[PDB]
């Protein structure tokens, strides 16, 4: 009939192919599809999705959402950096977060992410955070004076519960190993510009929350397997 | 001039790799798995042609070559197994470890008497290309030579049938061929012996400098 | 005539029979190859001027001379200082070697730009290039018999063999110019960023290696039988970032 | 279906073969390309730069930047032929240049060579040099008298420094064997038309630089193995 | 005043007022200056410009 000629790699079953097969089921006429609210089209959709960063990864909280919290203290001799964190997407604390999440199952990221903080204290109780973004390169800032002379926010509390600052994309290439490097990542680092000031007959600390998801230019390339999920267990049915 | 261009040069394929795999009664996993980092400067006259360039870009096509051998006993049909494990992601370290039916790694099955296996990957890297060369260091500036950027994955194979084994070899000769090739910066041939992978090293111990250059008596007589 | 860049400003450069690196200009990072999408700007004449190493001495026995950039400039100045402050970088350069001699000297160097001049290191066995010895900085690295420290980290010193297991006189491969002292006396490269990323970490990452070696060994009877070699580094182009807080 | 017939071959493994293979990471949108400068297409891009041939590879100079130089004297006795090679591509001292290297990974070659030459000498030292090739078939010449009576050039140093001289391509076939003859291959002869001729406090010796490349003609094909680089050593990892 | 064949590379710097004159010839070199290649050009002129807090300042 018609001469042909085969190819190596013929009859092969290579797992991650792309062919068609004949149905099992050629008569059947499967279900309609209905109108289901929420369809998921990329998962770019969850990582722009604040989700709380467990900021407070200590032992003592561990296992409550006393792990998502910061408490301010309002006593003059409290130090003065409050807490710090890197911001490679898949070390922690952030590794657990939805962006950490999804970046985990994948090899290759890149993009900006988003910080976004909330201030969990009373209507009448104020205060100046000092919020500085470190770039990849120089270690973390030890001192208030050193972590306002480069990029910060002095963010006041009073009448705004809530502020947003956006870590920038600063990489050699363009997608960087989603594996966490220390030398390659940059530094979130929250400071006491003043304290909690608040009047008579009022809670002495209040709590600070974290937020983080990745902006429109994040994106990931190069599936592989979650590595913060382990399954070394029955799964009996 | 067609056939001087990048393509026919580096375009050719060639045997990159021997995977050599034996099995082993003590253990059913033992090592009976074969892990091997692709890496193009194993062979040196492939390397020495690769070298003639600073910067290269290009896909590939791995072809694989299974021979089989029984010493005895049968044990004639046996599946292959050959997986590839994209940069970055765990390779396996046991003959049954996840890694195997993972479905973020590619893998290929043969059984004897079919058709060489065949797959093509793309551009791996990074950065926008392959180093030849790299006059930095690590990040502990430490194995300066090396470059971080250019790891192109594995290639694991296993074989999966169970007691059928009779303790047969396995040879798997692997054919790598760069296409579409893109090369910056072209570089004197190498003129010595090669001593290290991913160092620019020549001196041997106990051994004078030999170059391609040969020495005649006199310079007035060709 | 002189070339006035900066507040710096060297003669004796004259026309431009210079030559250009791979035929590409000093271009400042397009935003279609940018890394992180594009930034805004990068404009910043500041770091564009002249820095002029001190002048090496050409003896009838010299074998060689080799630098590094951005290395050779890791302390001068502005550049110097740019690159210390940042994480990334990059940026090419207008080197220009001249030397002083007179009718009476004969002699001839090649100076060539290496992109990618990985060194290969001096012992036999399982050794390699220590980081201390391939970032010398302005003060270069010049061929030598005495022996040194930490020999299995030291580079090698075969000049001959381009200090990489090629063959010098192969050498012309890269961008060079040839310096015969009975006909010119200088040399001019420019050289635009070469690496296969938009920048790159100046501290971890030599991109271009400045090589000197005399091909025609220099002769002369003048009562001091050496002459001096001037070299002169000006960045083109510089861009940096994730500037990092000084002074802290 | 589809009436196909098999061809003698199919199945096969042919190492020179050109056939589509499926990709085994159908998903992975690689890096994208930059514009990275000295891009190289095909290599007779190398083979139209000059590399220095070693010309004087005797013991004496043999792995010192001496070998590719020549030394002229002043002295009225010093031998009127300087020196002489093959023209060949392949062949010593040619082999070992950038043409000659890959030259050496082809089996056939065709087209002109160009020969130039650097004078080393002070700028008030002066001299004449017979550049003279030889046509394929006769020995090399012998006296500076037969030197001239073939194709030759008097080249006067003083004030030009440098001289370049085309070696045409004279073959029975199109293309020749890659390897090197004798009989089949022509000579390049240097000699003393007259002596260096230098003023007082002037060094009585001068170097000479010979340097080679292809010309737009020049072509190769069939590519084979080089055998200018032989490893018979471990390249362990 | 030297001769026709006698050539050097002097470096002529400036140093604005405020800083104290220059120790060694690299400081000098990351200030203004200028590289004068002697050999060709027996002759070369750099000027010094007006820097003061006031218009005019004391003789």
């Amino acid at each position: 009939g018609l001469p042909v000629f085969i190819t190596p790699g013929s009859g092969q079953f290579l797992t991650t192919d792309d062919f068609q097969s004949p149905c099992a089921l050629p008569w059947y006429h499967p279900t309609k599809e209905i109108s289901i609210p929420g369809e998921v089209k990329n998962l770019v959709e969850i990582c722009q999705v604040d989700s709380l960063v467990p900021i407070n990864n200590t032992d003592t909280y561990i296992n409550s959402e006393n792990m998502y919290s910061v408490v301010l203290q309002s006593s003059i001799n409290a130090p003065d950096k409050i807490f710090s964190i890197r911001t490679d997407v898949a070390s922690q604390p952030l590794a657990t977060t939805l962006i950490g999440e999804i970046s985990s199952y994948f090899t290759h990221w890149t993009g900006s992410l988003r910080f976004s903080f909330m201030f969990c204290g009373t209507a009448n109780t104020t205060v100046k955070l000092l919020l500085a973004y470190t770039p990849p390169g120089i270690a973390e800032p030890t001192t208030r004076k050193d972590a306002m002379l480069g990029t910060h926010v002095i963010w006041d509390v009073g009448l705004q519960s809530t502020i947003s600052m956006v870590v920038p994309w600063i990489s050699a290439s363009h997608y960087r190993n989603t594996s966490p490097g220390r030398s390659t990542s940059g530094y979130i680092t929250c400071w006491y510009q003043t304290r909690l000031v608040i009047p008579p007959q009022t809670p002495p600390t209040a709590r600070l929350l974290c937020f983080v998801s990745g902006c429109k230019d994040f994106c990931l390339r190069m599936a592989r397997d979650t590595n913060l999920h382990l399954q070394s267990g029955a799964i009996a049915q | 001039r067609d056939e001087m261009s990048l393509e026919s040069f580096l375009g050719r394929s060639g045997c990159i790799h021997e995977s050599k795999l034996e099995v082993t009664l003590a253990n059913y996993n033992k090592e009976n798995f074969t892990v091997w980092a692709i890496n193009l400067q194993e062979m040196a006259q492939i390397r020495r042609k690769f070298e003639l360039f600073t910067y290269t870009r290009f896909d590939s096509e791995i072809t694989l070559v299974p021979c089989i051998s029984a010493l005895s006993q049968d044990i004639g049909h046996i599946t292959m197994q050959y997986m590839y494990v994209p940069p970055g992601a765990p390779v396996p370290n046991s003959r049954d470890d996840y890694a195997w039916q993972s479905g973020t790694n590619a893998s290929v099955f043969w059984q004897h008497g079919q058709a060489y296996p065949r797959f093509s990957l793309p551009f791996l890297s990074v950065a926008s290309a392959y180093y030849m060369f790299y006059d930095g260091y690590d990040e502990q500036d430490q194995n300066y030579g090396t470059a971080n950027t250019n790891n192109m994955g594995s290639l694991c194979s296993r074989i999966v049938t169970e007691k059928h084994i009779h303790k047969v070899h396995i040879m798997t000769r692997i054919y790598h061929k760069a296409k579409h090739v893109k090369a910056w910066c072209p570089r004197p041939p190498r003129a010595l012996e090669y001593t290290r992978a991913h160092r620019t090293n020549f001196k041997i111990e106990d051994r004078s400098i030999q170059t391609a250059i040969v020495t005649r008596p006199i310079i007035t007589t060709a | 005539i002189q070339i006035t860049r900066g507040d710096s400003t060297i003669t004796s450069q004259d026309v431009a029979n210079a030559i250009v690196a791979y035929g590409v200009w000093p271009h400042y990072l397009s935003s279609k190859d940018a890394s992180a999408i594009d930034k805004p700007s990068q404009p910043d004449t500041s770091s564009n001027r002249f820095y002029t190493l001190r002048s090496v001495t050409w003896s009838s026995s010299s074998k060689g001379w080799w630098w590094k950039l951005p290395d050779a400039l890791k302390d001068m100045g502005i550049f110097g200082e740019n690159m210390f402050y940042h994480y990334l970088g990059r940026s090419g350069y207008t080197i220009h070697v001249q030397c002083n001699a007179s009718k009476f000297h004969q002699g001839t160097l090649i100076v060539a730009l290496i992109p990618e001049h990985q060194i290969a290191s001096a012992l036999h066995g399982n050794v390699n290039v220590g980081y201390n010895y391939t970032h010398p900085g302005e003060t270069g690295r010049e061929v030598k018999a005495e022996t040194r420290l930490n020999p299995d980290l030291q580079p090698t010193e075969e000049y001959w063999l381009n200090f990489d297991g090629t063959l010098l006189g192969n050498i012309t491969i890269f961008p060079h110019q040839f310096i015969n002292l009975r006909s010119n006396n200088s040399a001019t490269i420019i050289a635009p960023y070469v690496n296969a990323v938009p920048m790159d970490s100046m501290r971890s990452h030599n991109n271009w290696s400045l090589v000197i070696i005399p091909i025609c060994p220099l002769e002369t009877s003048s009562a001091i039988n050496t002459i001096p070699i001037t070299i002169s580094i000006s960045p083109m182009c510089a861009e940096f970032s994730g500037a990092r807080a000084k002074r802290q």
